């Protein structure tokens, strides 16, 4: 019973760690997508001016 | 003629032992025996979220 509990504790530790790391991965992805959104807004503006 | 021979009465002491609740049963009783199947579930979260992070 004690061993199984220890295994559960270790597994929850790993789960929390690598979950937090996934949080990071998605976060920097979103900041990055906002950056590229701004860049594409510039692209769109240049294309409009070019149409005129 | 006479003298002493057997005497006392009002004088004795006793220790006291003790058993324990039955329900107690084996240590495995709620949050003990369930930790076997709760671990497989937790290994499932670990895995499914390994898929998530990958």
């Amino acid at each position: 019973i004690k061993f199984t509990k220890q295994s559960s504790v270790a597994s929850t530790r790993n789960t929390l760690k690598m979950a937090q790391d996934a949080e990071r991965a998605g976060m920097n992805t979103l900041g990055m997508l906002g950056h590229q959104s701004e860049q594409l807004n510039n692209v769109e503006g240049n294309l409009d001016l070019m149409k005129v | 003629e006479v003298e002493a021979a057997i005497s006392d009465v009002g004088g004795q002491q006793i220790f006291s032992q003790a058993l324990l609740n039955a329900n107690r049963r084996g240590e495995a009783k709620t949050a003990l025996a369930e930790v076997q199947a709760r671990h497989q579930e937790l290994l499932k979260l670990e895995k499914s979220m390994a898929e998530l992070t990958q």
